[PDB]
């Protein structure tokens, strides 16, 4: 599950969405997402 | 003085109008018989052996079966692969993530999207886009002067000092076509457009608009998207640049199937067409019923 | 309807050749758009026997048929593909009438004499008149028999479907 | 034998009770012949069972 | 201030066996069961 | 002047103690003159008692039961008074469709159709009401669909009233073949079934109706399958065995509700159980496809409108209580969408809303399924439900709202300039 | 249809507005103001955009 990295410290970030991408998002928004997924899959001889 | 053909063709006229529907009952057009058709004349034959139709109907399946059995490769090929390294994937494309993200139900995400992508995936897929300038009758020279140069010998000092230029490499920007397929709300967009680029500090993937804008959706948790580039390899991207990579085989069929299936047409000159090739058009010549004909 | 009386004319000079017969279709708005209707460059249409083989290719097969190799330097057969591919494709004729109208009006309007089982009268917002070229080479034709019709826009994009010769022939040809 | 499939029709799909059957009802009488024709939908109960419910309104209607 | 791992090539994502399993499982039923959409159209 | 029976319409349809019981007969009946005519006299006893027991005209949520009372029971089986305020009803949708038209230039014909039908959208037929009953006779150039693609004659079949006909019993959840009354809608009647569900309904209500369907097969069995109907001779013992026979939904629908000094519930409820034998099907909603008229067809000749409208169903004024488990709110119109009852009969509804509590409003802004949710296609758009959402329940708002339908066609211009107008 | 409408409120998500009913809370003398960021759509009286 936890991912291995190269880099040993991170670093803050200073860019805005529209030059640089970040996987940022909090846990309960995950999941939820995660529940909404799991019935819009299934909703969808 | 004798008669015309075109009187008695006139006079004659027609006794028929009747509809008939395509074999997927898509689409429907009339057909008009003429009593004076030279069709008449002939002795014909006509019979509809039931062996006949049913070896017919099982040409026409296995010829609409063509593109799905490429999108079940590339699934099948994506679950090989992925046992093959054990479920450990590395990052391809740039993106910044955080070890406190809880990375189960984003892989949870990944099957969701994996079925969805299955469920929805059609022949306007990235696959056939990628795949059909390929049947380009210019593909396999092009294909051939890309070797040669891509391995040709390092210039020796004579050449540099002396005659013609270097000989230009392949250009740093790349056209891919892409699937899209998000969770949240069930949605699927095959078949987009993108521009690939490699990033100079380190040599990861960033995939732009072809506008130029950055295209943000690695940074989406709920969507995974499918790449194909024109070399015929494939990833399958997860949140956070981290890929499935392999290549799209396609020797599970026969050349004339994929040929006539989806072979890119040419035209030929016709009204308004530059005689000369490569030259810029004038405007169409539409037939509109806005104007007065010109006559 | 010049398109059809011509097209009648040129299958019956070149029949001895190509064991062809003619076949006349009218297209409207349940087949194409107005804008499709009013940009339409080119009709082609193929004939597919009974297992599945194009005319154009050779009787006893190709090398097509192996199967595709994979290799961008060998595309797939690329040009001598390409080539065989292209030839089992003809162009037919075609006119497009742009503004609505009554079919059985307009036929009237010309020259021709109509006489139908039910007159019912049939309206459409365009229409384009093609014929198309149906195979009997033994002089027989059998109800298995598909063919094909692709329609091509200045842009090179194009639309295909396929009929199989019962729907277009089961009560005609028993009527003769 | 109808009388097997009489029986199983009106004791397992109709799930009628005991004490109406063929020889009270000759609505029911009548309607046994079309229903034993249709083997299948016997697992959709409620469709035999509205059926017999408009036949026997039919019946008692003023026509 | 939140603070993230930039990007690299050596950096990986590991699956925890659990979801391998399934995903395992979801590739043999969906090799077996043939639900090919060439057989619903001609059907 | 009907200033009082519009009142008395505006407090009929937004009582919260509308009896759901109508809801169930206009399903029954659904449009079918026979079926109307053997329920009459149920019908005769429910609107008197409703009437005087509750300060509120009955039936009036439907457009086919409003206009069969008003025809068929004016014979003297209603007080003059109420069959007065049903007349006044169906005049009041003479007088809008009166000045939808212009009658003093609509004469003549262009191109196959009524001059009337260029002018006014409410006069065309490829507009339709949103509850349809019958399908039309005129259907020149518009295609509906049921499944995936427009319904060829083959894919319509006929009802079969008054024989055996379990094979479409058993096809009652299916989609692709449309069972249909063999009755077809009139050109006038189509018109005035558009102004009462355009024009009066949303005015009167201001948005706060809503579209259900009832699983009236299993609805059916668990009501009328029993003894007591089945052995319906061709016993009236006491109240409490009547309780017992007919069963507890049945006593607690009709009792007060439709019984009489002089009919006890036993029978009430047998006069309601001849009408089963027409039933129809369960509810489904129909896609309409038209391209518009050769005026309006000269910019965009491609455009295909599309219009979804419900059928075999009903438009409710208040959520079903004793009928919940058998209810299926239907949101599908901006005009029919009302969140109350929506949350009231679905679940998932009303934790959509308790999660977004702004959706909870009425002017449109509610968001409609995807299927559903096509606001560009639509013939009616968002200016519709605001000015229904603000607009008072006088019948001024009627005729404005049907006033707002005049066409934008060239041939529409110089017909109303011509006017005046 | 019937059936899926439940499975379509089963997600919490909530929809984008269409541009045709932000038109609609305008007010008439406002509407003509820059702050209706509308406005560049509105270009034919019988069309929308």
């Amino acid at each position: 599950s936890l991912l291995h990295t190269f880099w040993r410290l991170p670093v803050a970030v200073f860019f805005e969405p529209h030059e640089e991408n970040v996987l940022r998002c909090p846990e309960r928004v995950l999941r939820r997402l995660l529940e909404d997924a799991a019935v819009t899959m299934r909703g969808g001889d | 003085d004798e008669v015309a053909r075109t009187d008695e063709w006139k006079g004659a006229g027609v006794s028929r109008l009747r509809e008939v529907w395509d074999v997927q009952h898509r689409v429907r057009l009339r057909v008009l018989w003429y009593v004076n058709s030279f069709w008449r004349s002939r002795e014909l034959s006509y019979d509809d052996h039931e062996v006949e139709l049913y070896r017919a109907l099982d040409a026409y399946r296995a010829r609409i079966a063509v593109e799905y059995v490429l999108i079940r490769a590339v699934r099948d090929e994506i679950y090989a692969v992925l046992r093959r390294d054990g479920g450990a994937l590395p990052q391809r494309f740039a993106c910044h993530v955080s070890r406190n993200m809880s990375w189960r139900v984003v892989w949870e995400l990944c099957r969701h999207a994996l079925a969805l992508w299955m469920d929805w995936a059609d022949v306007r897929s990235c696959i056939i886009k990628a795949l059909t300038p390929r049947l380009s009758r210019g593909a396999a020279a092009a294909a051939q002067r890309a070797r040669r140069q891509r391995e040709r010998s390092a210039p020796k000092p004579q050449e540099l000092l002396f005659g013609p230029r270097n000989e230009s490499g392949p250009p740093a920007e790349q056209t891919w076509y892409a699937d899209v397929v998000r969770c949240v709300r069930a949605q699927v967009d095959l078949g987009v457009e993108v521009r690939a680029a490699r990033c100079p500090r380190t040599g990861l993937w960033i995939v732009r608009d072809r506008r130029g804008r950055l295209r943000r959706w690695l940074s989406q948790p709920e969507v995974c998207v499918l790449y194909v580039t024109p070399d015929l390899d494939f990833y399958w991207v997860l949140p956070g640049g981290f890929a499935v990579s392999s290549r799209v085989t396609l020797h599970g069929l026969a050349q004339r199937a994929l040929r006539d299936r989806f072979q890119n047409f040419e035209a030929v000159l016709a009204r308004g067409m530059h005689v000369e090739a490569g030259r810029q058009e004038p405007e169409t010549p539409r037939v509109s019923g806005r104007r007065l004909p010109f006559d | 309807m010049e398109t059809h009386l011509y097209s009648d004319l040129a299958f019956e000079a070149r029949f001895a050749d190509d064991e062809q017969l003619p076949l006349h279709l009218v297209l409207d708005q349940e087949v194409l758009s107005n804008e499709e209707a009013e940009t339409l460059r080119y009709v082609y249409y193929r004939n597919v026997d009974s297992a599945g083989r194009s005319t154009g290719r050779a009787p006893g097969g190709d090398e097509d048929d192996a199967p595709a190799s994979d290799d961008a330097e060998d595309a797939v057969g690329g040009d001598r593909a390409f080539d065989r591919e292209r030839r089992t494709w003809q162009r037919a004729c075609f006119r497009v009438l742009p503004r609505p109208l009554e079919l059985l009006d307009y036929l009237r309007q010309s020259g021709l004499t109509v006489t139908l089982e039910k007159e019912q009268r049939v309206r459409m917002f365009y229409a384009v008149f093609t014929t198309l070229g149906l195979r009997c080479p033994d002089n027989r034709l059998s109800g298995a028999q598909t063919l094909h019709l692709r329609l091509v826009w200045p842009d090179g994009s194009y639309r295909d479907w396929e009929f199989l010769a019962r729907d277009l022939l089961r009560e005609e040809m028993e009527a003769n | 034998k109808r009388d097997e499939k009489h029986r199983h029709v009106v004791n397992v799909v109709l799930e009628l009770p005991t004490e109406i059957s063929e020889a009270t009802h000759p609505v029911l009488a009548t309607m046994l012949s079309k229903y034993t024709r249709m083997s299948s939908l016997f697992n959709d109960k409620c469709a035999f069972k509205l059926d017999l419910l408009r036949m026997v309104a039919v019946s008692r209607t003023r026509r | 201030v939140a603070v993230f791992f930039e990007p690299h090539e050596e950096n990986v994502l590991r699956c925890p066996e659990r979801v391998l399993r399934r995903l395992l499982e979801d590739a043999a039923v969906t090799m077996r069961g043939g639900g090919w959409r060439e057989d619903v159209l001609m059907d | 002047d009907y200033e009082e029976t519009l009142r008395l319409f505006k407090t009929t349809v937004t009582s919260p103690n509308y009896p759901e019981l109508c809801y169930l007969v206009d399903v029954l009946v659904h449009g079918n003159v026979d079926a109307f005519l053997l329920i009459r006299t149920f019908v005769a006893r429910c609107i008197v008692n409703m009437f005087h027991t509750r300060q509120l005209l009955v039936f009036a949520h439907s457009y086919a039961l409003v206009t069969l009372i008003a025809e068929h029971l004016a014979d003297g089986a209603l007080p003059p008074q109420l069959l007065f305020h049903y007349r006044n009803l169906v005049a009041v949708l003479r007088l809008v469709t009166r000045i939808s038209a212009l009658p003093g230039l609509n004469n003549g014909q262009l191109a196959e159709e009524p001059l009337s039908a260029y002018v006014n959208a409410l006069h065309d037929h490829r507009l339709w009401p949103p509850f349809v009953t019958h399908l039309p006779r005129n259907m020149e150039g518009v295609q509906v669909v049921a499944d995936r693609q427009p319904l060829n004659p083959a894919n319509i079949e006929a009802r079969h009233h008054g024989v055996s006909d379990v094979p479409r019993l058993g096809a009652m959840d299916a989609d692709e073949p449309l069972f249909v009354d063999d009755y077809r809608a009139t050109d006038d009647e189509w018109t005035l079934q558009k102004v009462f569900y355009l024009c009066l309904m949303p005015a009167m209500t201001n948005n706060r109706a809503c579209g259900l369907g009832l699983n009236l097969k299993t609805l059916l069995v668990d009501l009328f399958y029993r003894p007591a109907f089945l052995l319906m001779p061709a016993p009236e013992d006491s109240i409490a065995a009547q309780r017992q026979a007919v069963g507890e939904m049945l006593t607690e629908l009709v009792e007060d509700v439709a019984t009489d000094a002089h009919t006890p519930l036993l029978q009430a409820c047998r006069e309601l159980f001849l009408a089963v034998q027409f039933v129809g099907e369960h509810v489904k909603v129909l896609e309409v496809r038209a391209p518009l008229d050769h005026a309006q067809r000269q910019g965009l000749p491609d455009f295909i409108s599309r219009q979804h409208v419900l059928y075999n169903g009903c438009c409710v004024v208040t959520a079903p209580k004793t009928l919940i488990e058998y209810s299926l709110p239907v949101p599908f119109h901006r005009f029919y969408s009302n969140p109350t009852i929506c949350a009231a009969l679905s679940d998932d509804i009303k934790r959509y809303v308790t999660e977004f509590p702004h959706y909870h409003r009425h002017d449109g802004g509610f968001p409609l399924p995807t299927a559903f949710a096509h606001e560009y296609h639509n013939w009616l758009r968002s200016p519709f439900s605001r000015y229904s959402a603000t607009c008072p329940n006088v019948l001024h708002s009627v005729m404005t709202l049907a006033a707002m339908l005049y066409k934008i066609s060239p041939v529409s211009l110089v017909l109303q300039t011509k006017a005046h107008i | 249809a019937a059936r899926r409408i439940p499975h379509f409120y089963r997600v919490r998500r909530e929809v984008p507005r269409t541009v045709n009913e932000m038109k609609q809370d305008f007010v008439v003398t406002d509407f003509y103001k820059v702050g209706n960021i509308t406005l560049y759509t509105e270009l034919h009286p019988f069309f929308d955009f």
